[PDB]
């Protein structure tokens, strides 16, 4: 029977930057959710609502698999109700999480010698993100009183910041891939169970 | 509470150097943008530069560039501004004033003045009773003062009783006096029916020499 | 650089009336983003660091009288006091920030017209804390007068004095309009004691006949 492609969610060449963070839908099929939770791959694997111990049992209306690249320091934002540059400008998780929230470390394939660039973070957004937001713009910060014009200098800066990401970096600068698993039910028949 | 404190007045050598602060409060110091305003006396308001104590970046008017320079402590909370050679254009009271998203001026600290004189020893001023007299004869009401007399550099203040007393005081603006240094008088009116009763009591402050002198009206 | 045109340099009204200033600009003041005017409005009473009336050209701020409301766009802005009150005087600059650098007006005084009213006349002869030191400061008080137009002369047995009196005056009252002079006579111990009257003449357009408050060099 149909199984639901997580190795595309989890074993991708590129993840994307975790201000335009990445977001499949899976429906309808089987998936089971204890490859997953066996693996130790991840050193994060922390659930919110439901429970990883027997998981592949229940049946759910929609299942979102978001994945990006975050830092090391800052997997620990990818929890409900979390603040900082990541959960208020770049990706938030509700009061109410019902999911999982997997990641590993990247520094094999995402660090660069010379720091790599391409992962990127927002700075600056004006108010906060609501959950399971998504702001994709690169329009100037107003940072007070006076306008930009589409020109960065004093309090008028560019909103995103690079990961610069770097192999022998410690720990806290080294790139974390990060899968959310946001199962959620419905008032419409389901479509992902497991065995 | 947003509270922005500037300094004491200030007495500089000319072409010589000064620093003047700004403690911030209440408030988170890296969000909100600090800018100086210049106003020297008789004139207008003028606008002398930006900081921004996050990322620490600087604009400046085009006629102060050079000869001030903005520069923020991020653990005290404090703007700081430096005039590096002070002429006697320099002769001003800046303003330190923070701001907000919808206008560039939002709260204003307290004013620093900015005296620029040639080693003109800072001279604690004497004060004399403006002793009363009476608008008619049967009372009616009744004058009494102070008199400040010989004093440098301009920045006086003067109460009546603690700050008690409040009420028609009337206290003028300071005037150059052929000396060299300056005088000023506050003045009050009260209803003669007090004068026995009451005291009434004036008190002077000097900043620019440490001159609190407390005296009464014979 | 973005230079305000205000008009007019002073002006004065009595209470009740309309005052209606204005404020102009090198370039148009319109983002085209967000179509707003980045221009201020800041009331600055004397003595006071300056306080913001209206922002983006046409908004009271929280707790400013609906009797303030400002106007315009891109080049003529105004402000217009519905009906002065006495507390309105203070002097009044536009100040724009659509560009770097921030430019303010040259600003609009308020001046209050009241109604005519009569000075009151006190002498102070100096204390002698101050004459055993060596000089002699005679003081000259016109207390709650307008208008501010007031000669004033000494005289030391009807003999004029000149070159040396000061006069200094008040800002207009904010509660009810009027002034207030110091005119000070300056003379020393070897001048002072050389006389017995001394007095003060007080012209005023509310004072019909002249008057002079006076005392004698004693004790
Ligand atoms: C800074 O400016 C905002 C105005 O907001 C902006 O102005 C418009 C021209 C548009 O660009 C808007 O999209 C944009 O938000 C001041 O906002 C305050 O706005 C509300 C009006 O909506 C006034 O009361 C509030 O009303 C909402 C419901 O609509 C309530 O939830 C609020 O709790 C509050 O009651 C409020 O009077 C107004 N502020 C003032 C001072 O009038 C914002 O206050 C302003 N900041 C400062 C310091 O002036
Ligand atoms: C993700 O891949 C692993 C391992 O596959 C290897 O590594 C990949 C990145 C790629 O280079 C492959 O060609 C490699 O062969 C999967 O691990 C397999 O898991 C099953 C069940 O757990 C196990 O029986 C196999 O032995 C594993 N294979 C290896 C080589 O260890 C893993 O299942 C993939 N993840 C998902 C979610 O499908």
């Amino acid at each position: 029977t149909n199984l639901c492609p997580f190795g595309e969610v989890f074993n991708a060449t590129r993840f994307a930057s975790v201000y335009a963070w990445n977001r499949k839908r899976i429906s309808n099929c089987v998936a089971d959710y204890s490859v997953l939770y066996n693996s130790a791959s991840f050193s994060t694997f922390k659930c919110y609502g439901v429970s990883p111990t027997k998981l592949n049992d229940l049946c759910f209306t929609n299942v979102y698999a978001d994945s990006f690249v975050i830092r090391g320091d800052e997997v620990r934002q990818i929890a409900p109700g979390q603040t900082g540059k990541i959960a208020d400008y770049n990706y938030k998780l509700p009061d109410d999480f019902t999911g999982c929230v997997i990641a590993w470390n990247s520094n094999n394939l995402d660090s660069k010698v010379g720091g790599n660039y391409n992962y990127l973070y927002r700075l600056f957004r004006k108010s906060n993100l609501k959950p399971f937001e998504r702001d994709i713009s690169t329009e100037i910060y107003q940072a007070g009183s006076t306008p930009c014009n589409g020109v960065e200098g004093f309090n008028c800066y560019f909103p995103l910041q690079s990961y610069g990401f770097q192999p022998t970096n410690g720990v806290g600068y080294q790139p974390y891939r990060v899968v959310v698993l946001s199962f959620e039910l419905l008032h419409a028949p389901a479509t992902v169970c497991g065995p | 509470e947003v509270q922005l404190q500037q300094s004491g007045p200030e007495m500089v050598k000319p072409g010589a150097s000064v620093k003047i602060s700004c403690k911030t409060s209440g408030y988170t110091f890296t969000e909100y943008t600090i800018y100086w305003v210049k106003q020297s006396h008789g004139k207008s308001l003028e606008w002398l530069g930006g900081i921004n104590p996050n990322i620490g970046d600087t604009t400046y008017n085009q006629k102060f560039k050079g000869k001030a320079t903005l520069t923020v402590d991020t653990s005290s909370s404090t703007a700081y501004m430096e005039l590096r050679s002070l002429t006697s254009e320099d002769s001003a009271v800046y303003y330190c004033a923070r701001e907000v998203y919808n206008y560039s001026f939002a709260y204003w600290g307290q004013g620093t003045l900015v005296t620029v004189s040639a080693a003109s020893t800072t001279k604690g001023p004497s004060v004399f009773p403006l002793a009363p007299s009476s608008k008619s004869t049967s009372g009616g009401t009744a004058a009494l003062g102070c008199l400040v007399k010989d004093y440098f550099p301009e920045p006086v203040t003067v109460s009546w009783n603690s700050g008690a007393l409040t009420s028609g005081v009337h206290t003028f603006p300071a005037v150059l006096q052929s000396s060299g240094l300056y005088s000023l008088s506050s003045v009050v009116t009260v209803p003669s029916s007090s004068l026995g009763t009451q005291t009434y009591i004036c008190n002077v402050n000097h900043k620019p020499s440490n001159t609190k002198v407390d005296k009464k009206a014979e | 650089d973005i230079v305000m045109s205000q008009s007019p340099s002073s002006l004065a009204v009595s209470v009740g009336e309309k005052v209606t200033m204005s404020c102009k600009s090198s370039q148009s003041l319109l983002y085209s983003s967000n179509q707003k005017n980045y221009l201020a409005w800041y009331q600055q009473k004397l003595g006071q660091t300056p306080k913001l009336l209206i922002y983006w050209a046409s908004s009271r701020e929280s707790g400013v009288p609906d009797r303030f409301t400002g106007s315009g766009s891109g080049t003529d802005f105004t402000l217009t006091i519905s009906s002065v009150r006495a507390e309105d005087l203070a002097v009044y600059y536009c100040q724009q920030y659509y560009r770097y650098p921030l430019t303010f007006g040259v600003g609009t005084k308020l001046e209050l017209k009241r109604t005519v009213a009569a000075p009151s006349v006190f002498i102070f002869p100096p204390s002698d804390e101050q004459l055993k030191s060596g000089t002699a400061s005679v003081v000259c008080l016109l207390n709650n007068f307008y208008p501010r137009e007031a000669k004033v002369q000494w005289k030391v047995d009807n003999a004029l004095q000149s070159g040396n009196s000061q006069e200094s005056v008040t800002e207009q009252d904010s509660k009810d309009s009027t002034y207030s002079l110091s005119s000070t006579l300056t003379l020393s111990k070897a001048d002072y004691e050389k006389h017995k009257v001394y007095a003060c003449e007080v012209t005023h357009q509310g004072l019909s006949s002249p008057v002079t408050k006076s005392f004698n060099r004693g004790e």
